RNA sequence: CCUACGCCGGCAGGCGCGGGUAACCCGUUGAACCCCAUUCGUGAUGGGGAUCGGGGAUUGCAAUUAUUCCCCAUGAACGA
């Protein structure tokens, strides 16, 4: 366990941590063409207290949010959003029916799954059950963007053959790569 | 200390909700034109005890504060605690309290707007006036 | 169950930093199980360890 | 008749002149209370609560003291008036009580006799001090 | 056994010399007591209503301390923390013109006199004085 | 949220403060000021008053901390 | 006497100072 | 004799645990008059064990940044917090002060091993030593998180969170924390 | 030009009067935090002082885009 109340409140009430995560949110959204220019359905994975989800209500989509963190979600409760918000540890599986979600949106948080804490699953097994359900659960021809932040490019190669092998294609962009304080890392996917 | 038996929950001073249970010495801050060593040396004239409240006054001590704080030349709070000393007008040494405080602002910024000067333009336009070093700042408050 | 338990060395640095300081194990049962296990942060020789069990051993081989 | 002897920490001198006298214990004029870091008065006081005062019987001590900050100057007269007793009965009286008096202090504290070995040191050049240096960028 | 200022708690004689100078009750007091801070480097008003008195007792006692310190030393000696907004903190001075007029406040009082050595030090009276109120407050301490 | 504190006396507030205090095993403006919603300047003098009621021995006297004691 | 020792405290100081 | 703070008697205190009984120094001759030794003790490895337990809980609470050189603010605290616990106690404060480091330390911790990407953790035991100065670090922690705002002198929350570790409370953010190591050592065992 | 001392300035500063071409005279280089008492009492509050409106005094040919310093009044963001 990471957050609490009191620094799941501090997060989200902190106005450069608004800032940044809007910019990576509206990058995502640009990069996820698939819904640009289009409507779609969304799977907002990490959601948080739902910084991310409020700029995909400014497009007009519609949104269910997946977070491990009840502290954070509790926060997101009195922030008036218009998606669903859902108890749930992305690592076990993205528990929807095929096909159910034009595209998949994640801000800040799949790293996570590279850490060993919460379950005794390896890291390597929960990598494997994140790509292959979240193959499953969105339609045909459907984006996957995530913005992440490696540790190092082991994770990032580990991370690649993962969504490679659960039938994902397409890259990885690197936003400012120059400036190792202000690069940001997009993995950009699109299903079969 | 005691239970004081008249104690305005809400002041009401010069078009101001004071709250009345706050220090004395720091409730007449409050207001705007009044700060805190020229409260601090109008209740040395004002001959009032630090000690006590704001709501733990005589009206009898409310007029005899109002009164110097009107007339601070003639109470001996003299010509550098006033928040006007030389005005365009009259150059009268006087203190200036918050509707005329607004009041001598818009009337100084509408003057420098008539008057076609390098500060008055500025003011219109709601920018930094003394010359400031903005190659980093500019931030909040600027679309 | 609970296990205290004397130090007797201080073998390596067991990790990836230098951070998992090598103890050998006697028992204060007076039982000659000498045990070698892994320990974290400054131990001398002649220390004595809180054994949360005697089951699972540090690794051999 | 007297000793002349001194407590040396990172900048604070205490000059200590004991000789036969009645208890008096001065520094620069005033007492061992009279010294306003005042907690460390038991610090101060540790040459007294230690040995009782009636070790102290009929010793002039004068305390004057010289530069360094307060708890340096409190930790040189602590150290002045122990070396001042100790050498006062050493020159005077006994080997033994000397001795005796020697090893109450050290197997309690050595720093009470014996001096700091380390202060604030010079600059070789590159940073702020000696150890830390000026920092840069990158990108 | 003459008994010495410095053998005192000092802030408890800073308080009864200033309850002896306001019992004596004579002394050419200025104008400004109810206006003025001590110097720049603070901030709000003192909430001492004798604020002078106090102050004219420790700056007796501070020439008592030493002598050969002038309105510039005694200046010094009153100094501080000014804080200069968001830029860092610095040593500032006291002001000139008050520890002047109270060193010749109580040269009124023949409790201070200019020398040849160019300061201010403390009468023969004054020292007479200083040890007096010493026993005085010798006796509050030796004695309570 | 606001810990805004209760600044003057009150009727029941002083019906605890002159009765619950010598019975607390520890009298700290502090813990007088906390446990009935009372600012430490209005406990810190209150507790300068029970000084003055002789109820309540003062064993520590500080700059920000004076230790108060119920008696016996 | 005491300035006598004022002065030895002074020159310890001095002493000091150099080392 | 030597009595801390010229009142507090030391021969008195009795130390449960065998295995923290040498790693605490309080007893017989490391028993002085004030926390403030002004002596090194980070001189070489372990010499940080033979320094009393009072300069420990001193020198770990001027941790925060703008305290970090102000010792007699923490030596008054200290002294505070002593006579706090004297009145809700009665007991001598430091057998409070001793059972409450040692019920607060871990008693088992999770490491990573692996490589770096590798979060596969694996619990193991305690040091001793460790155990001492991360139960100091839980206490003065909580004594600080507890004392941010609110209108408690700082020596007040450090005096009732030791009373609270030293009774094993559900209150003590120290407890809390050493069941979240212990609860953390169950699940990667 | 470093200043001491005195006088006149509520505060920045003026005026008179020496030493010092220098471990000397500033200089015992008399500092800050620290400490001991007072007030405040957990909130945008007396924290933070930004952002400005009136003045006042120096530096200089020249302060308007605030040179700098001082005195009122203004009190935003900021909840680690």
């Amino acid at each position: 366990l990471f957050y609490d109340e009191t620094e799941a409140r501090k997060y989200v009430r902190n106005s450069r941590m608004i800032d940044i995560q809007t910019r990576m949110a509206g990058r995502a959204l640009e990069l996820l063409y698939l819904p640009e220019n289009k409507p779609c359905y969304l799977l907002d994975i990490g959601c948080g207290t739902g910084l991310s989800g409020s700029y995909l209500s400014d497009e007009g989509h519609y949104w269910v949010g997946l977070d491990i963190s009840p502290a954070m979600l509790d926060e997101a409760v009195d922030r008036e959003i218009e998606g669903d918000l859902l108890l749930g540890d992305m690592g076990q599986g993205i528990p929807f029916k095929p096909g159910t979600f034009d595209g998949c949106i994640s801000i800040s948080a799949v790293q996570w799954l590279c850490n060993a804490n919460k379950k005794s699953e390896n890291p390597a097994k929960r990598l494997y059950c994140f790509f292959a359900s979240l193959f499953s659960v969105l339609v045909r021809g459907s984006r996957a963007v995530l913005q992440l932040y490696p540790e190092n490019s082991e994770q990032l190669e580990l991370i690649t053959t993962q969504a490679t092998k659960a039938g994902f294609s397409g890259g990885m962009v690197v936003d400012y790569p120059n400036s190792a304080k202000a690069k940001k890392f997009y993995l950009c996917l699109f299903s079969g | 200390l005691v239970i004081p038996e008249k104690f305005q929950h809400i002041l009401r001073v010069l078009n101001t909700n004071i709250d009345g249970r706050r220090k004395i010495a720091f409730a007449i801050t409050a207001i705007k034109g009044v700060g805190r060593r020229y409260a601090h040396v109008v209740l040395r004239k004002a001959d009032i005890d630090l000690t006590k409240r704001a709501g733990e006054l005589t009206e009898d001590e409310v007029e005899r504060v109002i009164t110097i704080m009107q007339n601070p030349r003639q109470y001996k709070i003299p010509d550098w605690f006033l928040n006007r000393q030389k005005d365009v007008k009259d150059g009268k040494y006087s203190q200036v309290l918050a509707n005329g405080l607004d009041n001598k602002l818009r009337e100084d910024l509408e003057r420098l707007k008539k008057i076609r000067a390098h500060r008055g333009l500025r003011h219109f336009w709601g920018l930094r006036v003394r010359g400031q070093h903005t190659k980093t700042t500019g931030r909040r408050g600027r679309t | 169950p609970i296990k205290l338990a004397r130090v007797t060395k201080v073998l390596g640095r067991t990790g990836s930093q230098g951070q998992c300081t090598q103890v050998r194990v006697e028992f204060m049962d007076d039982t000659s199980r000498s045990i070698i296990r892994n320990v974290k942060g400054p131990v001398r020789e002649g220390d004595v360890l809180t054994l949360l069990e005697s089951e699972r051993e540090a690794r051999r081989l | 008749q007297s000793v002349q002897v001194f407590g040396r920490k990172k900048t604070a001198t205490a000059v200590a002149h004991c000789k036969r006298g009645n208890g008096l214990i001065k520094v620069n004029g005033r007492p061992l209370e009279m010294i306003e870091p005042r907690t460390l008065q038991y610090k101060l006081l540790e040459p007294v609560l230690l040995l009782g005062k009636e070790r102290f019987a009929g010793v002039d001590i004068r305390v004057r003291v010289k530069g360094g900050g307060h708890v340096a100057q409190i930790y040189a007269i602590r150290q002045s008036i122990s070396k001042a007793l100790v050498a006062y009965y050493q020159k005077y009286v006994d080997e033994a009580s000397k001795k005796e008096i020697k090893d109450i202090l050290i197997q309690y504290d050595r720093t009470l006799l014996v001096a700091d070995p380390r202060r604030c040191e010079s600059k070789k050049f590159g940073g702020p001090g000696a150890r830390a240096r000026y920092q840069k960028s990158y990108r | 056994p003459g008994v010495t200022v410095k053998d005192v708690n000092q802030q408890e004689f800073v308080r009864a010399l200033a309850a002896f100078l306001k019992k004596s009750g004579k002394l050419k007091v200025p104008e400004w007591v109810d206006t003025v801070k001590l110097a720049k480097h603070k901030e709000l008003a003192p909430y001492d209503e004798n604020w002078f008195y106090t102050r004219a007792a420790s700056t007796a006692r501070h020439l008592y301390l030493r002598g050969g310190a002038g309105v510039g030393s005694m200046t010094k000696i009153y100094g501080g923390r000014q804080r200069n907004g968001v830029m860092p903190s610095h040593f500032s001075r006291g002001s000139k013109s008050v520890a002047r007029r109270v060193l010749q406040a109580l040269e009124g009082l023949k409790m201070v006199e200019k020398d040849q050595d160019g300061g201010r030090k403390l009468t023969p009276q004054g020292q007479r004085d200083l040890d007096r109120i010493a026993g005085q407050v010798a006796a509050a301490n030796k004695k309570h | 949220d606001k810990l805004n504190n209760l600044v003057l006396f009150d009727k029941a507030t002083y019906d605890k403060l002159c009765k619950e205090v010598p019975n607390y095993k520890l009298i700290t403006p502090a813990v007088v000021s906390e446990r009935l919603k009372i600012r430490g300047s209005l406990a810190r003098a209150a507790l300068q008053e029970l000084l003055s009621k002789g109820l309540i021995k003062l064993v520590s006297k500080h700059r920000a901390q004076v230790i108060y004691t119920r008696n016996t | 006497a005491a300035a006598a020792a004022a002065a030895a405290a002074a020159a310890a100081a001095a002493a000091a100072a150099a080392a | 004799d030597i009595k801390l703070f010229g009142k507090w008697s030391t021969d008195d205190v009795q130390i449960n645990d065998i295995s923290l009984q040498d790693y605490i120094a309080v007893k017989e001759k490391y028993a002085k008059y004030l926390p403030h030794s002004a002596g090194r003790y980070a001189a070489k490895r372990f010499r940080k064990a033979q320094c009393p337990i009072v300069e420990r809980l001193t020198n770990s609470m001027m941790m925060h940044g703008r305290n970090n050189g102000k010792k007699l603010m923490t030596v008054r605290i200290v002294k505070h917090a002593f006579e706090i616990i004297h009145l809700l106690t009665g007991e001598n404060p430091l057998q409070v002060l001793v059972n409450a480091i040692i019920n607060s330390g871990p008693r088992e911790d999770s490491t990573r091993i692996g490589r770096a990407g590798t979060v596969r953790r694996q619990a193991v035991d305690v040091s001793p030593l460790r155990r001492v100065n991360q139960a100091i670090w839980l206490l003065c922690t909580g004594a600080r998180e507890a004392a941010f705002r609110n209108i408690k002198t700082i020596a007040e929350c450090l005096a009732d969170e030791l009373i609270n570790a030293a009774k094993g409370s559900s209150n003590s953010y120290a407890i809390k924390k050493k069941d979240e190591l212990e609860r953390v050592a169950k699940s990667n065992r």
